[PDB]
């Protein structure tokens, strides 16, 4: 096949994946902006989120493909802020080149590395902030603030704020041996057309989008302890035999038996007191019939997905088909559940049933109101990111500041830690504090400002902060303003990331740049 | 400004597509479709829906006059082009000042607010049940259109509507207005169009011995000689004077339904069941032998036979519903007898329009200038405020004025009068004597828009150019586009 | 507006085509296709199916024929003929800086005020009297603008008769009543001859089938009459009683034929099948003196209760005295392969059979084409007792007084009358097509009737001057008797303001799709 | 067949110089290979190097021949109305009338045309030689090529030009006044006229006189090496005769003070030592000076032309009242002012570049010769397309007048009257104005004029849109611009209509 060595594959592969990463760069911060992607087949998705694009972007050279897995990565382990997490290893190899110019061996720049990183854990747990720290009101608002950067949902933070802070607040479930912790990704979010982010209803559990089939049925059910039950049984005319098949009245009675038995079938439901029952596949008129006179409100053309959620949080068990230890056709009243309160309430121009108070698995859903879906295609994903920093928060209550006050802090520690290791090593912690610098002053380019004015400001408060131990304050100081261009402590701007979201990024970030810096050739073989 | 260049030119040439859409003197303009076909009309929502582009990118504001159509219902007339006006004024911007668009987000912002509060300063209340101004309300926004000539008798058909088929809950007028059918024949005159209560049927009668009329109808909605034989019994066990069924109907079950005396009907979609069963009161039967006493027709008055020269349709006549409220679910509909496809498919498009904007009418009784008036109107207060603000911002800013100047300015080119000195004589007007003063759609003069009879609610003002500005940032917020990532 | 003149110069050649087939002097154009089709005929909608086109704005000339093939079917060619002439007067007046609307609104002006002109125009006629003098003169000017002088002398006798049939005190005349001609290979076109009565298209498939008979029992049928082990001796028995599903009703067939009279076989008796039939029973057929057929249609079978009050039978269950009809005298011919019956003699028959003989298909096509749109071009005229002058007196009186309005009706002035002038020079390219047909000068001709409109006004009399265009000079449609129906000038004049806002409303040709 | 071939394909041509026409109007490039750019209004340009598709142009730009010897301006009549006489086939003659019925009608119309032409014209008194009625003439006739600015600067220029040029039998030619000097200097604007003559060459030497008063102008095998130089010695003394007989020639009225002025004129190379040898009596001489210039000598100071150096006598030698030379660039111009009687007069133009010159080298040109016709013909015009709408409104209604064959020359009376009204229509189309509203207006003002029993003339003024009064606006015409153009228009008429057939075919 293609075989070429030397550094003709360690410069096509930068070369590759530099030029795909500044196309991301343009979502960096606040002012970042979404880009649109054009898939040739019809479908278009117009996001910030670098796993998406990642995933959808065709991979020319197979190099490329080692930063798609990386932001998959970030997925299972935070999620949210990708456009600030998946650039930072993109940095490390346009200065990599300059050293493999030179004698360091390509390991002796991989344990510059290790060892940089290793003692950059410390570095983070010198600024590191503790649970309380700051004022903190309800420390959820601080940090929701914060989420609303990255994205253009920003213009929407007098509300997002309080809407994802008191929606989380009764998702708290006992799980994993009494450990006390959110379960994330059992959030549905719900989008409406119309109006604007103001609209949006908070539910306190599950909600599910749907109405009944016909008209005449009751859209009402008040009070409490609501049984609901999940039916996932098609009711339809059943099929023939393996191909055997058989008076067409006495054929016309299959139809006649079965259609009568799914009458029985709906009237063992009816002995259950199930305010609620779900069908999945559709029905007739016929069986529709009897749902109505079954005083029992029911849904047909159901998701599968939508159901499994239900018997998890309310603890029903969902039914597929009736039977029993005999061989009778019936249902047990042992599969249904509780709820403290269940209603069903009528917004944008639709119904949908709020099943509230789940003593099995609690939950809740947020029920948001919108322009438009090409509107909410940003609004959609950030939303669904932005869940998972709530849950670091309070998970482990170790934040750090954002704005680039990271990146400056840690070149100080780099350049005392630079001449400690010394020897050849030395270079390696210099282009590496270098590397890290690169992403807050991309973070101005995308502002249209000057970041080495503020660099070169920053960083001489947070020297005047290490050079002095005892330390009033004449000298401490921190963050960074985009707006008006002037360092004032995030405190009162509100400003702050986990730290669990950082140190993951620079974990993850440093096997990324070994993964290049570790092949020597590329082959292809043709396919057949 | 290599992917910018793209995102602009996009929308650009799509103003000059619709701009023939706007004002009474709105033009036609002929397009050729992949089909083989072609698609002549003034009503742009077909055609931005039909219409294929190379950039994407214009595709997305393709949606975006769907979606003003589900949400208001309103904008095809006029705010149509407004979707993509913005985007006008927005050229000398990057290639300029070179400055990001978040500064025009917050500078739409600020015109948005003080677009609302010019727009609640000509507000004025009007009766919605009143038919004074709602006759010439009604044929102010269906005047655009081909019906001019029967304008008259139009608005008689609409302003009828509104009153019977919406009722209410109490919330406003909300209703569903997708049940109510709208039956349109080509050939002849709209003089024989009335309001009818009951369903009318394409579809011929599949015996020719089969009388056609009916006193108290009976709707049913649904070896081998014998079998079918015992269903037309069971069938007629019942008596029922009508039979329809969506599948065919054999010769064999011509003969055994005729000794019943009832009228058999084939090739029936399923869209017409459901409406008949909701009229007639029928329950739509599935399986044969499910026929039972509780299928018996309910208020229907009278059949009679309506018959092209070339085949037999079904026509129900009128009646009523005896009272001795619950307007949720609205059983009628409105037979019409268009007299050519060209101003047959432009009725059911005003009707269906002229039904929605009236519902926005009685959603919001308040009452704003229409005409080109107000776009004028805010221009005034936009621009004074530009000369106040005096920023940085002021840029972005009053470069919205010139959006609001260029939507009446689209209906002088339309007209063909001079944009310069009536411009220029609306803006010096509004600073002084009062916001009423518009342009004529006719002659384009000064004349106010009180004595002209023009007039467009606010909500129509309010909710049209939000929805414009927050639909006009999608492609600001766009820095950038990809090509060939094959998906 | 680069793309403004490309619409209009493309459907300019449009006027053509149909150019030579107005007017009853008018030629013929051929268009034949690759599936052997010959179709020689004036008709518009046939010679705008198949040809190929160029400008997609044909399109809207073949819908706007569609309400005209309905409220009249003949003489469409004046649709297209006046967009002809607007499309000449289109880049003409546009040019001048007017707007393409301001045209339009001037024609609904005019459309208005020659609605107004139309009722003082027509004569008032009355339908009750049945006057044979104005049906034979209204039915020659409609057969000269489709067939030639030798079917319109047999013709003109045959569509009047044919009118008169169906009448009543209500003016009620049903077009689905009088419908099925009678197509036929026989003799010479020019010998087609009119019946009164009623005409059957199938005859005896036997030899032993009646020859002559005077009263005739029809008997209907529709479902298909044709029918489709442990040792050899269960094959015998199932092919045996394959014959005895027909056999079985051949023996009922037997017993109520002789029910009312079965002592003399001499009178006339029926069995029509949709379907192949049965060898098997026509031998029962031949011996009982019962007609049988083969492959024999449906839809005919209706007609037998218009006259006789006849009755079509589906199934062979239900059997009456009604479904049997009565005859007065039967003539059986035999043409080809497919034997003919002729029903006469009727009592009272209300319904009118056109039987056409002729050479050839093409030959026949001619008169099939013409017969269907001569019929309901007079049939509309008993509709309406209103009749409108002809010859093109309403396209010529209508100019003089929108040439001249003034104080009368003037509105803007140069916006609504270029719209005037317009449309009143628009209506006199008819009159010059119809001589240019004939091969003489429309001036020349057009300048006579000037100058006689001229010297009739001002001797302050009520007169109507047409163009005759076998002598070349000026005549009276009343003396003539060229006439013409309301709907048909009204609906045509309203037919052609619709279809003329098309073209001039459309601002640019855009192009837009995948290629 | 093919007689609607060259109907149809002919009719696009109107719109070529459909927009140069009128004050109003606009401009068009042209640009050739060599490099040359011409920007104007002018026909004669644009009808010359153009390449044109459709082969009935050959004759339409031939036509202009005529018209550049007359008028040269405005020319775009000759291609207006052919384009709407083709338009007019497609009407009156898509109806079956044959090609010369209609051509007959304008054949007739053509003597309506001249009976007409002088009850419209107005007589004025060229004797007296008014500058008032000269400065009004000269505007108009330069708001149809150049702007306002070259207006005013040109209007007294060219009315003292002609002043110079006359005779007690009002004599003018134009082959009188013609040299032109054509330069780049200043701005266009700076434009000056001069009333003597105006000389392209001056003073080489620092010693030359820079202002004088009087000035007299005088118009112009070898065996072995050391043999070789006999025979450039005895050629040298070839120009030295003629330098020799110069200085003892130049003592006969005074060649012992050099206080006056010399002139020495020469057409070829001349020895440069006549230079240091005319320093002491103060003697110009010249470098590559021309020829035919010379002849206008005689005009002034009653010398005489004369070619060689032999014949030389005090005839040729004038008195001058006063002589100037200015130093423009690499070439000093010496003027030549104070005349007693001065015969003609020499136009220098300014200029900043090339183009700039071109707009004013065609409004001179067009300029002098437009105005030659007023002073030959006393009877002038008014113009503004004031006789192209009255005449369609005397020829629209005749009846019992002039009528003729009756229904054949009707048609074509018709076509020829709303043929004129496509000019002043392309006036306000140029102009941007609605020409339906304001033909509408100028209808009724010669309405409102015939109905008062006043003979008056309205015209049409562009910048309003409105009617105006060409003698108080200043807008004229001569009499020849309309009678050779009227004359010419029915012979470009008859071209096309009666052109027959035209084949494809040919010797390759």
């Amino acid at each position: 096949g293609e075989k070429i060595s030397g550094d003709d594959i360690r410069n096509q592969n930068v070369l590759a994946t530099m030029a795909v990463a500044n196309v991301v760069k343009s979502s960096l911060g606040p002012v970042g902006l979404d880009k649109m992607l054009v898939d040739d087949i019809g479908d278009f998705t117009v996001t910030n989120d670098g796993a998406t694009i990642l995933s959808l972007l065709d991979v020319q050279h197979p190099a490329g493909k080692i930063l798609v897995e990386l932001a998959q990565q970030q997925d299972r382990e935070i999620g949210d802020g990708t456009t600030s997490v998946v650039i930072i290893a993109s940095e490390l190899l346009k200065r990599a080149n300059e050293l493999v110019k030179n004698k360091i061996h390509p390991t002796t720049i991989i344990t510059g590395f290790r060892v940089a990183l290793r003692e950059a854990i410390r570095f983070i747990n010198e600024v590191l902030s503790t649970s309380v720290d700051t004022l903190g009101k309800e420390t959820l608002i601080n940090i929701a603030k914060t989420s609303m950067s990255s994205k253009i949902i920003g213009a929407d933070s007098d509300f997002f704020s309080n809407m994802v802070v008191d929606a989380l607040l009764a998702v708290k479930t006992q799980n994993s041996k009494g450990e006390i912790k959110y379960p994330v990704k059992a959030v549905n979010v719900l989008k409406a057309h119309g109006k604007s982010a103001t609209e949006s209803l908070l539910v306190p559990g599950y909600a599910l989008n749907c109405t009944v089939a016909s008209q005449a049925m009751p859209k009402r059910i008040a009070g409490g302890n609501v049984k609901i039950a999940c039916l996932d049984l098609n009711l339809q005319k059943a099929r023939m035999a393996m191909g055997v098949q058989i008076d067409p009245e006495q054929l016309e009675q299959i139809r006649k038996r079965e259609a009568g038995i799914v009458l029985e079938r709906v009237k063992k439901i009816i002995d259950a007191g199930a305010q609620v029952v779900l069908t999945t596949k559709g029905i007739d008129d016929l069986c529709l019939k009897e749902f109505v006179e079954a005083k029992i409100m029911g849904v047909r053309r159901c998701k599968k997905e939508d159901l499994r959620r239900i018997a998890r949080a309310t603890g029903a068990t969902l039914v597929s088909s009736m039977s029993n230890l005999e061989g009778e056709e019936t249902f047990e009243s042992s599969y249904l559940g509780l709820c403290d309160e269940v209603v069903q309430a009528k917004f944008s121009d639709d119904e949908c049933i709020l099943i509230k108070g789940t003593s099995k698995h609690s939950s809740s859903s947020i029920i948001l109101r919108g322009a438009n879906d090409y509107s909410l295609d940003e609004m959609e994903r950030s939303l669904h990111d932005s869940l998972s920093v709530v849950k670091r928060t309070l998970e482990s209550g170790n934040v750090v500041p954002g704005g680039g006050c990271v990146e400056a802090a840690l070149n100080i520690y780099l350049d005392n830690f630079a001449t400690t290791v010394g020897s050849r090593e030395q270079l390696a912690i210099a282009e590496f504090a270098a590397a890290l610098l690169i992403i807050p002053k991309t973070l101005a380019v995308n502002a249209a400002k000057d970041s080495s004015e503020l660099v070169a400001k920053l960083r001489s408060y947070h020297a005047a902060s290490q050079m002095a131990k005892p330390e009033r304050r004449s000298y401490r100081n921190y963050g960074l303003d985009l707006i008006r261009g002037k360092i004032v402590d995030e405190i009162h701007a509100g400003v702050l990331e986990p730290t669990i979201s950082k140190v993951k990024s620079l974990k993850s970030a440093l096997e990324a740049c070994v993964a290049i810096l570790r092949i020597d050739t590329m082959i292809t073989v043709d396919p057949e | 400004r290599q992917a910018q260049i793209s995102n602009i030119t996009a929308a650009k040439a799509v103003a000059d597509v619709i701009r023939t859409c706007l004002g009474p003197k709105a033009m036609l303009k002929m397009l050729l479709d992949p089909m083989g076909g072609l698609v002549l009309t003034n009503d742009g929502h077909a055609i931005l829906r039909e219409i294929d582009v190379a950039h994407p990118a214009a595709k997305s504001m393709l949606e975006l006059s769907r979606t003003q159509d589900e949400e208001v219902g309103d904008g095809t007339t006029t705010v149509i082009i407004l979707a993509g006006e913005i985007l006008a004024q927005c050229a000398p911007y990057l290639i300029e000042k070179n400055i990001h668009p978040v500064i025009i987000i917050q500078a739409l912002k600020k015109a948005l607010t003080d677009a609302l509060e010019v727009i609640k300063q000509v507000s004025k209340p009007v009766d919605v049940e009143n038919d004074a101004a709602m006759k010439k309300l009604i044929q102010a926004s269906i005047g655009t259109k081909y019906v001019i000539h029967w304008s008259e008798k139009m608005c008689e058909l609409a302003l009828d509507a509104v009153k019977t088929v919406r009722k209410d809950l109490p919330n406003f007028e909300i209703d569903i207005k997708r049940y109510v059918r709208v039956e349109k024949i080509p050939g002849g005159d709209v003089l024989d169009s009335r309001v009818l209560k009951g369903v009318l049927l394409n579809k011929d009668v599949v015996h020719p011995k089969m009388s056609r009329h009916i006193e108290n109808p009976r709707v049913v909605l649904l070896i081998e000689e014998e079998q079918v034989q015992l269903m037309c019994e069971q069938i007629l066990a019942v008596r029922p004077t009508l039979v329809i069924t969506e599948k065919g109907v054999s010769d064999l079950a011509q003969h055994y339904l005729l000794k019943g005396g009832c009228s058999v009907l084939r090739r029936v979609k399923k869209s017409d069941n459901n409406r008949i069963a909701r009229v007639t009161g029928a329950t739509i039967v599935n399986r044969v032998e499910d026929l039972k006493e509780s299928d018996v027709g309910t208020n229907c008055g009278l059949f009679k036979v309506e018959m092209i020269g070339d085949e037999y349709f079904s026509f129900l006549d009128n009646c009523k519903e005896p009272l001795e409220g619950s307007g949720l679910q609205k059983a009628c509909t409105i037979m019409l007898r268009g007299g050519s496809k060209d101003i047959l498919n432009e009725i059911d498009r005003n009707l269906q329009d002229a039904m929605a904007v009236a519902r926005n009418v009685m959603l919001s009784p308040s009452l704003s200038p229409g005409g080109g008036a107000t776009e004028m109107a805010v221009s005034v207060k936009l621009a004074e405020k530009a000369k106040q603000l005096e920023g940085i911002q002021q840029w972005p800013y009053q470069a919205v004025a010139d959006a609001m100047e260029c939507i009446p300015r689209t209906l002088i080119q339309n007209a063909g009068g001079d944009p310069i000195r009536l411009l220029s004589q609306l803006r010096a007007k509004h600073a002084q004597g009062n916001f009423t003063t518009g342009i004529d759609g006719d002659k384009g003069k000064i004349v106010d828009m009180v004595s002209y009879g023009i007039w467009e609610p606010e909500v129509i003002k309010q909710q049209s150019v939000k929805t414009a500005i927050e639909s006009a940032c999608l492609l600001l917020r766009v820095d950038d586009i990809v090509s060939g990532v094959r998906k | 507006d680069a793309a403004l003149k490309v619409n209009v110069t493309s459907a300019e050649g449009l006027q053509s085509v149909l150019e030579t087939n107005l007017g009853p002097k008018g030629t013929l154009k051929m268009l034949v296709d690759g599936a052997g089709n010959i179709k020689l005929t004036k008709d518009g909608k046939v010679l705008l199916t198949e040809m190929q086109i160029q400008s997609p704005t044909a399109v809207l000339i073949a819908r706007a024929a569609a309400a005209q093939d309905e409220i009249t079917g003949d003489g469409t060619t004046t649709v297209v003929c006046l967009v002809g002439e607007l499309l000449r007067q289109a880049h003409r007046f546009i040019q001048e800086g007017v707007h393409p609307r301001i045209i339009t609104d001037g024609f609904e002006i005019a459309r208005k005020e020659s609605m107004k002109f139309l009722d003082e125009f027509k004569i008032s006629k009355t339908n009750l009297s049945n006057d044979r003098e104005f049906l034979l003169q209204v039915a020659r000017s409609s057969l000269l603008t489709k067939v030639d002088a030798d079917l319109t002398e047999v013709l003109t006798p045959i569509v009047t008769d044919a009118v008169l049939s169906v009448y009543d005190a209500q003016a009620d005349n049903l077009d689905l009543h009088m419908v099925e001609i009678m197509q036929m290979q026989h003799l010479s076109p020019k010998d087609t001859t009119f019946i009164k009565g009623l005409v059957l298209d199938h005859g005896g498939r036997h030899p032993d089938m009646p020859t002559r008979v005077k009263n005739a029992y029809v008997l209907i049928l529709n479902v298909s009459l044709e029918y489709e082990y442990s040792s050899a001796d269960q094959r015998d028995k199932l092919a045996a009683s394959e014959r005895k599903f027909v056999d079985a009703k051949l023996k009922k067939i037997i017993d109520l034929k002789n029910e009312v009279c079965g002592m003399d076989p001499d009178k006339g008796f029926v069995i029509i099948n949709q379907k192949g039939i049965d060898p098997m029973s026509l031998d029962v057929f031949a011996k009982h003196n019962i007609l049988a057929l083969r492959r024999a249609k449906r839809r005919n079978m209706e007609r037998l209760q218009l006259v006789t009050g006849g009755e079509a039978q589906n199934s062979v269950e239900d059997l009456s005295p009604q479904i049997l009809g009565f005859s007065g005298l039967v003539y059986q011919e035999t043409i080809g392969e497919e034997k003919f019956t002729y029903v006469t003699e009727n009592t009272d028959p209300k319904s009118c059979t056109i039987l056409i003989k002729g050479s050839t298909h093409y030959a026949l096509a001619q008169t099939k084409d013409a017969v269907r749109d001569g019929l309901r071009a007079v049939a509309n005229v008993l509709k309406d007792k209103n009749i409108i002058p002809g010859a093109g007196a309403f396209y010529i009186a209508l100019s003089r007084y929108l040439r001249s309005a003034n104080m009368n009706k003037l509105g803007a002035k140069g916006k609504t009358k270029t719209g005037i002038e317009a449309f009143a020079e628009a209506l006199l390219v008819i009159p010059k097509t119809l001589v240019k047909n004939s091969g003489f000068d429309p001036l020349d001709v057009l300048a006579m009737v000037e100058d006689e409109l001229d010297d009739a006004q001002d001797s302050d009399e009520t007169r109507y001057v047409g163009v005759d265009l076998n002598i070349g000079d000026s005549c009276d449609p009343t003396i003539e008797g060229i006439w013409d129906s309301y709907r048909v000038l009204r609906n045509a004049i309203t037919g052609a303001t619709g279809i003329a806002s098309n073209l001039l409303l459309c601002d640019e040709l855009l192009r837009a799709g995948r290629s």
